């Protein structure tokens, strides 16, 4: 059972990042695509059913927020 | 469904390696922590106990597992806040294969009636080298008595046998 | 009947394989394989350069 | 320069691996064209199709073709851009498989042709048009009761065996040639030998060099299945957009499309959705059937076969695709069962051209007092099945005698129907089915025995067929 | 014996061999799982340690699926799986003709090993629209009802669905006795089936010498799973090498719906999200992929053809179930055989309003066409006037030219069981029922009447059976009439 | 070493952990004795049939017993077969769990014995008899009307007072008696008081010294229920296979068989398949009953009972069990209350063996004339109970006057019912039931009162029954 | 009649096991008097409150379920 979370470019700057935690609290990047879903790592101060806009101007609904990701 | 992940974390620490430029230390201390956690199995069990809270864990990895480099320090406490510190002999030792990917190493256990001398050890690595596409070779070399006349080497998952089974593969042949 | 003859002639070449092969590798078990492991290297060499 | 490692192969489902930045859109082709080095190796040409992205550079797509001698490791081709189809006026005449490529043996279509691509999204609310006007089918049942729409969806439900392949070989014969415009035929998920026969009638019908054909028959695997039918759809909004021209779109067994996308949907990594299918049910085929549409440059009249799986009409495939048509024909087992051909049922089957604006007032008439009739000969089933014909009340006696004689007056010969019986098949106009059914309303037939219905074209072979009979 | 080993100790070479290893994960209920392989394919043959053969289903990132064909007791973890090169290769050939063998090719009924030379893949594509050709060929089951009523041509796909006990395997056996003078290639797969009913099946086969041609291919009851989802498959495997050389096979598989249900076992122990009566939702394309790789090639391809026989077992006479319906909607037609004919000693007990066919009727041979669709229309008449008009009296047509020449149809189309009747005495007796010769002799002697009239053809009407042997057309009806009057006077009453 | 240590238990299923390379096969015993160390144990003497290959080194085992007691820690023993039973004539007269222990109080059975493993692959399809031939009980309605197959399944259909157990010793007692064969009980998933009264019913009857008793019963796990018709037929294999001998083979609610691999099933956590049953059920059922065949050696041919639960014979554990079977012989209460004994109905009664091709001509004949004047008087019972006895028709009264004598023919005195009657019962071979059938359908005896039909053997002792009267 | 009679209880407010182990407390009271001669009724009101207990201790413990999800 493999986290959402655990990509190797993300593991990368947080073994990096140790030390001094840098906050993701308004950008965040995509983990997953698909389906009308988004995995989104990051975005640590969002609310729960936000508009939610993408690089391309493509809104979203922040339904679910797990501990290390939003739905 | 740990060698997965395993391979992930390693992955991420090896390209920490390559963009500090320092990937002989963290091969050494990386080394150095899959065989301490290899001598004594207890520590695991210790850092999984629930009384121990996180702060205490992380004093013990601080404590204990000193001397090893900033990034693999910051992986094994990165590790114990994720609950997946049951999986670091698993990233040492894909963190390992990923160094012998890079530095060319390979891997080889060969299978002889007699101990080689070095000179054919030099000869096999010189031959199964261009072989596998790799620049070097490494041979493991135990004996194993029943074998018979020749050698058995196992490059990875792949077997080159010339010792034993032309007689069982004759045998296999005429019935 | 015929079919039962080739089974049995099938079974007893079967039996005799399986005893020569064990005998054979007795036979090498005493035979000295000093001379046997400088050959097997080279064989070893040989199969390398074929494949 | 940027291409991609085969991570997993499950199936028909492959992950490729791609560089950091370096990964496709959803919907892009993949090629995968592998050269077999040695014995244990087999020549792969395949075309991937993204799904789906799992992070960890890594993207989950569906095959178009069998999966069978993947290798892990193997070296995949990203083309920038989905399946491209070619399209103009070199697809008249020419059958397709499901990457466009043709399979008539007559050539192959140059590189410098025009292609264009699957996966675009839905005409808009204000490019529509929604002009209704009644497509002339000479099909009894289909003109009293349900008529078609010449520019609107068109479904043809039914279980297995019942009907529908029949009934689109009937509407292609009685529509196809009269039709003056293109026609493109979709096969997705049918037999092969009705690919081979339906190419053998076009070609001795002359309908073919006016008719473009794609086939994706039930022996291809899933990812195909599931990009036949838009392969044949942009094929056809070519024709309706830079041409502006009427298109005929045939579509045997839509049904397919959704059964392919429930085949990989578990292996997507998807929960199961409602009974066996896929969570995206109604979104697929909403993205798939909301294309087939006539817009103010073209109209597409789109006549669609639908399986319904086990006879279960409340099946989530069958169910979700009866709010996108225009005019259903509901094909009943029930009525196969007894002789009547096309075994349409006539209260299940609606259309959104049965208004009295629209056919007429007497069509209209007689088209209601029909299903009324029908309605209440269905209620008295029951009380004929255990009491018998004896204790109706001398009103449900007459519509018991009067029902018998309009279901087996809804029953037609058909021309593509001669190969089974030898009978001849029949042509009937609108206005000589309503006259037929007014006169059999009226009491003109009563005298008449109810087996001289049976699978006869007009109301004056009713009566020689009784003649000929004895009566 | 000492001659041979002698020579090939004095023929061999020496070699070193690659082996490509893996080692077992798990193993459990008939699949297994398993790390290493790291270039082996989809699909690819793998071989355990102890013999047992594997098929690659699922190439996940470290571990391989590996679906077990035979028993799984012998594998453990630790166990070392290799490779062999190869996508699921059965052997085929002129050579496993007349052997028992099971779907992976190895013979079971013990006479000796099957000395092939080439192998076809289990899973390969179908012909495509332009290779295939219209079926225009009979093929002759010999069984009256079949070949009058719902006939089969070469080259299509005819379901035979019925209940339990019914008589499917019984028209399986018959027509594959039948191909014996034609140059028809039967094969007989048994999918789920008691092995000691394919013991009995074989022995009638070589009884009526129809083991000469055919070829049975066992996967019974108590073989795992895997190797009764891959019978068919071999089935149609073993075909293509004789379809594709120009030759004419017919394969029957006896009970898909066993393979049906051990597919559906196989997925299931794959936990793969279950559909309808919790079937996978691959279960159309389990048989959609298989019956459509059974064609009528074109003249280019070489013009041979592979007609299929598929049986689907229904449960209380239900052909609107999920399965039935599935098969029903790939294949040409369907025989559809009733238990309350079969129990009221009606046999072959063919339904002749839920049987059809489809490219029949451009299948009959221009003399059974004449003959047989009065025969058709008097059988419907028959079997839709007896369940109504059982008490009461009625007018006389109905009462006579129904009634007591349909139980005259249901007497002639009563077969024997393992007795097969050329189609020239199947077209003369459906011709004497239909134009009436009949009417006079009573219900209970129409089988002893066709007998003895076969017995008659068989010395003096010889020209009409060499005629419609040649012609294929009926004779001169004067000609026949002058025959059948002429047999009719010799006949006894009783 | 093949020690292990025990990891999970969680109700029946408990997993085992071994070294590497060290792991036992799947199907083989796995047994715990464990003498409790101190105050804070419990003695445990418990054996594991191993399911599955979990991966690091653990197998998933199901258990024959209770689980209470067991400590993750535990060592385990690997016997390194399956289920060893034991085998040959110290199983005559014995009744066993599915461990092939002794439930009786007899005594032990030594250690020396022959035990044989309960997971044996099907015979061959080399090995199988090419003919069918027919299993002569001398049960008239059962060898004239339905009659068995040496290698066949049987179905029993009803139970609860219509003579279904005086059916079964009957069998055991004719078939021990002319054909020289032995027989095997076993009781799958049966309550354990009808195990005692069956029992003791073989006890006083003589017939328990010719059979050997298997129960496993309703207080066992499902793992202990599931295997026990494996047991019973691995002590069947013994006298098909070495002393070359017909063995018929009982199993009392073959339902229970197929529920309890449902329940291991659920225990093991499958997907579950149709309805509620296992993946395997097709599997499952066809890896017992292809072992229940004829060879060229003997034969195996089993009786046994079906619950066809819901009334619904279309279910998929009837309708598994039924694509196996090869008769039913349906035992019916009215006929039993009749005063016909055995109470198996004539016209519901059906066998696949009843063919020309199979037994012959002359008995195909006489039974379907049996079979159509039973149905015909079956119809007339309506027009007899409206109309009177008289009145009919000449042969309407013709056919009820032999059908009634027909159908007090098939009775027979048994030779376990005469602790009860006091007559010594009869085995009647199948030409003297043909030919009594037959000369009774001629009209030899309508001159015969139809009391003297009743509850005897051959015709003769009807001649001289009704002379004695 | 409660001179010779035991009640055991176990209420619908009662934790799930107890009301799983009161029919085998009833047999534990009652096989001391069994295998001492004595002859004993042992009354189980609604024992299928007990497999719906059986049904929430081993949902609850995630052991797998079966038919109506019982295990
Ligand atoms: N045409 C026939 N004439 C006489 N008897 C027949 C005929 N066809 C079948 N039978 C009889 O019916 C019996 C069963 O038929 P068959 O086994 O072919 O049905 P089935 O559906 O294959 O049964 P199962 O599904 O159990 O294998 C056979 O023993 C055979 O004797
Ligand atoms: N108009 C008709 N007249 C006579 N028979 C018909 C007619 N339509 C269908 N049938 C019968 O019903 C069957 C339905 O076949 P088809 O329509 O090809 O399959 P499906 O309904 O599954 O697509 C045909 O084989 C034919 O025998
Ligand atoms: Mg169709
Ligand atoms: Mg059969």
């Amino acid at each position: 059972s493999i986290r959402a979370e655990e990509i190797s470019a993300l593991i990368k700057q947080q073994i990096e990042n140790y030390e001094s935690q840098i906050q993701v609290s308004d950008v965040g990047t995509v983990i997953q695509v698909g389906d009308g879903i988004a995995r989104a790592h990051g975005l640590d101060n969002v609310m729960s059913g936000e508009l939610v806009e993408f690089a391309n101007g493509v809104m979203g609904m922040a339904l679910n927020l797990e501990e290390n990701n939003v739905g | 469904n740990q060698e997965v992940i395993a391979k992930r974390y390693a992955s991420a620490l090896f390209q920490i390696a390559l963009e500090q430029g320092q990937l002989d230390r963290i091969e050494e201390d990386v080394r150095a922590v899959r065989q301490a956690l290899a001598e004594n199995g207890e520590f695991l069990s210790l850092l999984s106990y629930p009384k121990l809270s996180l702060d205490q864990k992380k004093a013990l990895i601080a404590e204990a597992f000193a001397g090893v480099s900033t990034p693999v320090q910051n992986t094994l406490l990165l590790l114990l806040e994720r609950h997946r510190f049951g999986l670091v002999p698993e990233l040492a030792e894909q963190f390992l294969a990923l160094v012998d990917d890079a530095r060319g190493i390979a891997k080889a256990v060969a299978y002889s009636a007699r101990p080689l001398t070095d000179e054919e050890l030099r000869a096999l690595s010189d031959v199964f080298a261009q072989k596998v596409g790799k620049q070097t070779l490494e041979i493991e070399n135990i004996i194993d008595p029943e074998l018979i006349g020749g050698v058995r080497l196992r490059i990875g998952n792949r077997i080159y046998d010339g010792s034993v089974s032309g007689q069982l593969e004759r045998i296999r042949r005429q019935l | 009947i015929e079919r039962e003859k080739e089974q049995a002639m099938a079974a007893l070449r079967e039996q005799v394989a399986s005893l020569s092969v064990l005998i054979a590798s007795k036979v090498i078990e005493k035979e000295l394989t000093e001379q046997d492991q400088r050959k097997l290297i080279e064989a070893y060499i040989k199969d390398v350069q074929e494949v | 320069m940027t291409r991609g490692r085969v991570i997993q192969v499950m199936g028909p489902v492959v992950d490729v691996k791609f560089e950091n930045g370096h990964l496709p859109a959803i919907y892009n082709a993949l090629k995968i064209q592998h050269k077999a080095r040695n014995e244990n190796e087999v020549d792969i040409d395949l075309t991937l199709e993204v799904a789906l992205h799992l992070g960890d550079d890594t993207v989950r797509t569906i095959a178009m073709a069998s999966t069978d001698g993947l290798i892990r490791g193997m070296e995949v081709i990203d083309t920038g851009a989905p399946i491209s189809v070619p399209v103009g006026e070199v697809t008249l005449g020419r059958v397709f498989n499901v990457l466009g490529e043709p399979i008539d043996l007559e050539g192959d279509i140059p590189a410098d042709a025009r292609r264009d691509p699957i996966h675009r999204p839905a005409p808009k609310f204000e490019e529509l048009a929604t002009e209704v006007e009644i497509l002339e089918t000479g099909i009894k049942v289909v003109d009293l009761l349900a008529p078609y729409i010449k520019g609107g969806k068109i479904g043809l439900f039914g279980g297995a065996g019942v009907g529908k392949t029949v009934l689109i070989q009937e509407l292609i014969h009685n529509i196809a040639q009269e039709h003056g415009g293109i026609s493109v035929f979709a096969g997705v998920g049918e037999r092969t030998r009705e690919g081979n026969d339906l190419y053998h009638e076009m070609k001795d019908s002359g309908v073919i060099s006016k008719t473009a054909m794609v086939f994706g028959q039930m022996n291809e695997p899933p990812g195909a299945r599931m990009r036949v039918a838009l392969t044949g759809l942009t094929m056809a909004e070519y024709f309706r957009d830079e041409q502006g021209q009427d298109v005929l779109l045939f579509i045997d067994n839509i049904f397919r499309f959704t059964q392919a996308g429930s085949e990989v949907s578990a292996l997507l990594g998807r929960m199961p959705s409602a009974v066996g299918y896929q969570p995206t049910l109604a979104t697929e085929m909403g993205q798939l059937q909301e294309r087939i549409t006539s817009t103010a440059k073209g109209s597409i009249t789109s006549i669609q076969a639908i399986y319904v799986p086990a006879d279960d009409y409340t099946d989530p495939a069958p169910a979700t695709t009866f709010s996108h048509l225009d005019a259903t024909t509901n094909l009943e087992r029930k009525l196969a069962e007894m002789g009547i051909y096309p075994a349409v049922d006539p209260l299940a089957s609606t259309s959104r051209a049965l208004a009295p604006e629209i056919v007429g007032e007497e069509h209209y008439q007689v088209a209601r007092k029909v299903q009324q009739t029908l309605q209440r000969y269905k209620e008295l089933q029951d009380i004929i099945a255990i009491l018998g014909m004896d204790e109706l009340s001398d009103e449900d006696k007459l519509v018991v005698h009067r029902a018998r004689r309009i279901q087996f007056f809804l029953s037609q010969n058909f021309h593509v129907a001669e190969q089974f019986t030898g009978q001849p098949g029949s042509y009937v106009p609108v206005k000589e089915t309503v006259r037929g059914f007014k006169e059999i309303l009226e009491g003109k037939y009563d005298h008449l025995p109810e087996d001289a219905f049976r699978l006869v074209g007009r109301i004056e072979e009713v009566v020689e067929k009784a003649k000929a009979m004895g009566v | 014996i000492s001659a041979l080993i002698k020579q090939q100790i004095e023929n061999y070479e020496s070699q070193i061999q690659v082996s490509d290893v893996g080692t077992v994960i798990q193993v459990g209920d008939g699949i297994a799982r398993a790390h290493g392989l790291d270039n082996v394919m989809s699909g690819e043959l793998v071989e355990f340690a102890n013999g047992v053969m594997g098929m690659a289903l699922n190439l996940e990132e470290n571990n391989v699926g590996i679906v077990i064909l035979g028993p799984y007791t012998g594998i453990k973890e630790g166990d070392e799986v290799r490779r062999t090169g190869r996508i699921m290769e059965v052997p085929v050939g002129e050579a496993l003709i007349g052997r028992v063998v099971n779907p992976l090719g190895q013979p079971v009924d013990g006479l000796g090993p099957v000395e092939t030379t080439e192998t076809r893949p289990i899973e390969s594509p179908a012909p495509g629209v332009m290779d295939r050709r219209s079926v225009h060929e009979p093929l002759q089951t010999g069984i009256k009802a079949i070949d009058a009523l719902v006939p089969i041509g070469r080259g299509q796909r005819e379901l035979i669905i019925g209940d339990r006990q019914t008589g499917k395997t019984s028209v399986a056996i018959d027509t594959i006795i039948n191909q014996k003078d034609q140059n028809m290639i039967s094969i007989y797969v048994a999918i789920g089936q008691k092995e000691s009913t394919v013991r009995t099946v074989v022995e009638t086969l070589r009884k009526h010498g129809a083991l000469d041609y055919t070829i049975v291919v066992t996967a019974s009851a108590s073989q795992p799973a895997p190797l009764l989802f891959l019978a068919p498959y071999a089935g149609v495997a073993m075909g293509e090498y004789f379809m594709y050389k120009g030759k004419h096979v017919l394969v029957v598989y006896d009970d898909l719906s066993k393979q049906a249900a051990a597919y559906r076992e196989l997925s299931l122990l794959l936990r793969r999200p279950p559909g309808r009566e919790a079937y996978p939702g691959d279960i159309f394309y389990l048989h959609s992929r298989l019956l459509e790789r059974a064609a009528k090639l074109s003249d280019a391809k070489g013009g041979g053809s592979l007609t299929a026989l598929p049986f689907v077992e229904t449960q209380a006479g239900d052909i609107s179930a999920y399965i039935p319906t599935n098969v029903i909607s790939i294949t040409d037609g369907q025989i559809f055989l009733q238990s309350d004919l079969f129990f009221s000693g009606v046999r072959p007990a063919i339904n002749a309003g839920l049987s059809v066919s489809r490219v029949g009727g451009a299948a009959q041979i221009k003399a059974m066409k004449k003959v047989a669709g009065t025969l058709r229309l008097d059988l419907a008449a028959y079997r839709e006037l007896e369940a109504f008009a059982q008490f009461g009296s009625d007018l006389d047509k109905a009462t006579q030219a129904k009634l007591a020449r349909g139980a005259r149809t249901v007497e002639v189309l009563k077969q024997d069981l393992h007795q097969p009747i050329p189609v020239e005495k199947q077209v003369l007796i459906i011709y004497a029922l239909t134009r009436g010769f009949l009417d006079d002799i009573p219900v209970e002697d129409v089988r002893r009447f066709e007998k003895e009239f076969y017995l008659f053809l068989d010395q003096n009407g010889q020209h009409l059976l060499e005629h419609i042997r040649t012609t294929k057309d009926l004779p001169n009806e004067d000609d026949l009439n002058k025959a059948i009057e002429a047999f009719k006077k010799t006949f006894v009453v009783s």
